[PDB]
């Protein structure tokens, strides 16, 4: 049993971070980073060409 | 997003499959240029000895 502010704190912390730490958010972010790495590779390979 | 990733991946696959081709093309161009440079020497020796 806690205070109301502490319970809202813990509930908001979990319900926001677990939304942020979901593996679906992580896989979307790494696919966006993969797109970034891929057109960076496009630029570098075209520069070498 | 995966479609975009694989299209860029096959783009770079064809880029490598033309990269080795470009290595071959630089090779044959360099050989033909050195061939012409070696063709210069008959012209020089025929200009000198004759």
């Amino acid at each position: 049993v806690h205070s109301q502010r502490t319970v809202k704190k813990i509930r908001g912390n979990l319900l926001w971070y677990g939304h942020q730490d979901s593996p679906q958010v992580r896989r979307k972010l790494e696919l966006e980073a993969a797109v970034t790495r891929l057109r960076a590779e496009i630029q570098e390979l075209d520069q070498s060409l | 997003l995966e479609d975009e990733v694989q299209t860029l991946l096959k783009l770079k696959n064809l880029k490598i499959q033309r990269r080795n081709k470009c290595q071959l093309m630089a090779s044959v161009t360099s050989h033909k240029s050195l061939r012409l440079n070696a063709k210069e020497e008959e012209a020089t020796k025929k200009l000198k000895q004759s």
